[PDB]
């Protein structure tokens, strides 16, 4: 069990790590996060109580490094750091604990939701869709845009998620128009899966960080990225079975930890509505479609 | 954008641009069968597309044999529409392929884009406006064409005879709209206007009456009291 050490808590803040969040007075004792689990990645998000405006965080894996957070007062911001002293992080991390001024990260017995919402999500993916090579750790926030949407302005500060477009030359094949437009099984098997992506894991893997980012941060592009690759799937006839089968689990989970509040924002009614009820795979996604029934019927 | 009023003088500048209509392109007429139930005969159709500055008609002759084995029909007919723009597109000189195609219903988009990927400088719009193309059908030498061919087959025609001598391709467009308008409301009405007076003959390069500038001032007042009336004959007013 790994921990995330503060230096300090100076500006009044929410906190969130992976699922869970916890307020954060101005100036109180607060000096991080232990017991993390070890095996997953994680994501350690923040809002301040003065600008709601601007959710920002990492994405961390311990396994890779000892990292800590330490406020940054000129730029305004908690900041992810590496300690490549192991020594002193080991001493820092145990006095911290003895004075039990870290929260704990709170995880039920029972409860797989963050391996179910990150089972293929890995960070060296992360890090080619999130370019800052000097760190190990991954910085996302709500206004960051994506490749795609610059093309239609900062690129080192842009999420390079593989672009997915249906009205492409990569997505139609010359004399298969109409049937690569109806049927997207070639630009999902051929130029996806096995040209782009290799296997569908990593396919998975983006799928659910994009989910991620839109979840924690709002980020607008991210949601466009998970609903596209959701879409490519379910408007292709030939899937093999095993993903269609994966695909029902993660889109539950995802529909299951969804803020109730934000289901209007964050779900785009045509593609659910064409997933669920026009698409080849309309009868392939049992279990999204009854928690979707269930808890979002306005939607629908 | 979408092609309306408010941008309707567009259509004359010196851009080259293309309608297409896809009204006409898949064709039945409905049965029924030896036990009683239901079926479709196809007849051969045509895609119109039309220069409306020149009067430059692209007449697609599509064949009945196009439809074979094939299923659901009525979607392949948007594609099959959009396969040949595209080849005629191709088959055109740069300088004489179009800058725009604006299609007459809008479920012609997708597919039109989709086979024009090759040409992201051609713009494919939709209108607003319910132009009547729907009528070309009404012209008597185009439906002739249409019906007699055996075989796939291009065909091509000036909407507008020899009209763009007297009259600006505004005019002109004015004059085949009152004229396809009056058709499809009415068609029997309207071709007893055209042809009422046995002086006035079609030459046999043309598609419409040889008036002189007053006659198409009548019929144009003919063909406008007959849209107004048909307006009443069936909303009682
Ligand atoms: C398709 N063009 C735009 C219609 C031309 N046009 C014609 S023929 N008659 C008429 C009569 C009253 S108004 C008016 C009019 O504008």
């Amino acid at each position: 069990m790994n921990t995330v050490p503060f230096t300090s808590a100076p500006i009044e803040v929410t906190i969130g790590i992976d699922q869970y969040s916890f307020n954060v007075k101005e100036n109180q004792p607060f000096h991080g996060i232990k017991d993390i689990p070890i095996g997953h990645v994680h994501v350690i998000h923040f809002q301040h109580a003065d600008n709601s405006s601007m959710r920002y965080g990492y994405w961390f894996d311990c396994r890779m490094g000892n990292f800590y957070i330490q406020y940054d007062p000129k730029d305004g911001l908690y900041k992810m750091m590496e300690e490549r002293d192991g020594a002193k992080f080991e001493n820092i991390v145990h006095n911290f604990k003895e004075r039990q001024m870290m929260v704990s990260y709170p995880k039920i017995d029972e409860d797989d939701t963050w391996y179910n919402l990150t089972e293929f999500v890995q960070m060296d993916k992360i890090r080619k869709i999130v370019r800052k090579d000097e760190n190990q750790f991954s910085y996302v926030d709500s206004s960051m845009t994506t490749v795609q949407e610059n093309e239609l302005s900062d690129p080192a500060h842009s999420l390079n998620y593989t672009v997915i477009n249906f009205k492409s030359r990569e997505a139609i094949r010359p004399g298969h128009e109409m049937e690569d437009f109806l049927d997207k099984s070639y630009y999902l098997n051929t130029v996806m899966l096995q040209g782009i992506f290799k296997n569908s894991s990593n396919y998975f893997g983006e799928l659910q960080f994009a989910f991620l980012n839109a979840m924690f941060f709002g980020n607008y592009g991210s949601s466009l990225q998970w609903h596209a690759m959701i879409e490519l799937i379910c408007s292709s006839a030939t899937v093999p079975k095993h993903m269609l089968d994966k695909l029902d689990e993660i889109l539950y989970y995802q529909i299951k930890t969804l803020p109730e509040q934000y289901s209007d924002i964050l779900l785009n009614e045509r593609v659910w509505n064409i997933c669920l009820y026009s698409s080849f795979q309309k009868n392939s996604l049992h279990n999204t479609e009854k928690i979707m029934e269930n808890k979002y019927p306005e939607l629908l | 954008g979408a092609m309306n009023s408010s941008n309707y003088a567009e259509l004359f500048n010196n851009d080259i641009k293309l309608f297409v209509d896809d009204t006409n392109v898949y064709r039945v007429t409905v049965h029924k069968t030896f036990e009683g139930n239901v079926a479709t005969k196809a007849i051969n159709g045509c895609i119109f597309t039309l220069n409306p500055k020149t009067g430059h008609l692209f007449l697609k002759i599509i064949h009945t044999s196009v439809w074979a084995g094939q299923k659901r029909l009525s979607q392949l007919a948007k594609w099959k529409t959009a396969e040949e723009v595209s080849a005629l597109v191709r088959s055109l000189p740069k300088e004489e392929q179009p800058k725009q195609i604006i299609v007459t219903r809008k479920a012609m988009l997708d597919p039109l884009e989709v086979h024009m990927l090759d040409f992201p400088n051609i713009a494919i719009r939709p209108t607003e406006l319910r132009l009547p193309f729907s009528a070309a059908m009404s012209i008597d030498k185009l439906s002739d064409v249409v019906m007699k061919a055996t075989e796939p087959q291009m065909v091509l025609f000036n909407i507008y005879d020899d009209w763009l001598d007297r009259i600006s391709s505004y005019t002109a467009f004015s004059r085949l709209t009152l004229l396809l308008r009056a058709l499809k409301t009415n068609e029997e009405s309207a071709k007893m206007i055209l042809l009422s007076d046995p002086t006035i003959t079609i030459k046999s390069y043309h598609l419409w009456p040889s008036f002189t500038d007053e006659q198409w001032i009548t019929i144009e007042s003919q063909m406008r009291d007959l849209i107004l009336t048909e307006y009443g004959r069936k909303y009682n007013v």
